[PDB]
């Protein structure tokens, strides 16, 4: 019980938590959860965007 | 590090990130296996060199 150590998890909970952990970061910074627009994933999408491009021409380097 | 572990795991919460995470890393290991021990035992030299 309690959710004590390491049982196995759906994949329904993972987004579950990953949900309320964006909200709660959030309410640290803003102040407020309307979340009329969310900026937090906008912004971090935009840095996988970038480590990918990188790779990608790691790649035809490597090709090359 | 294992007695260490063996003792601190069964009293500490874990979120459902890292427990579907310690998961994944059983399928990692198992996937690899056969493609080594093909190369092991020098198939992949031997068919190129048939």
């Amino acid at each position: 019980g309690s959710g004590y150590g390491l049982g196995l998890s759906t994949r329904t909970q993972v987004t579950g938590y990953q949900f309320l952990a964006r909200r709660t970061a959030m309410a640290l910074t803003r102040w407020r959860v309307r979340m009329e627009i969310e900026p937090g994933r906008r912004q971090t999408l935009a840095v996988v965007a970038s480590v990918s491009a990188a790779l990608v021409i790691c790649l035809g380097a490597l090709l090359w | 590090a294992g007695m260490a572990a063996a003792a601190h795991v069964p009293h500490t919460i874990y979120s459902p990130l890292f427990r579907k995470f310690v998961e994944w890393i059983e399928y990692l290991c198992l996937m690899p296996i056969f493609p080594l021990a093909l190369w092991l035992m020098n198939v992949y030299a031997a068919i190129r060199y048939r």
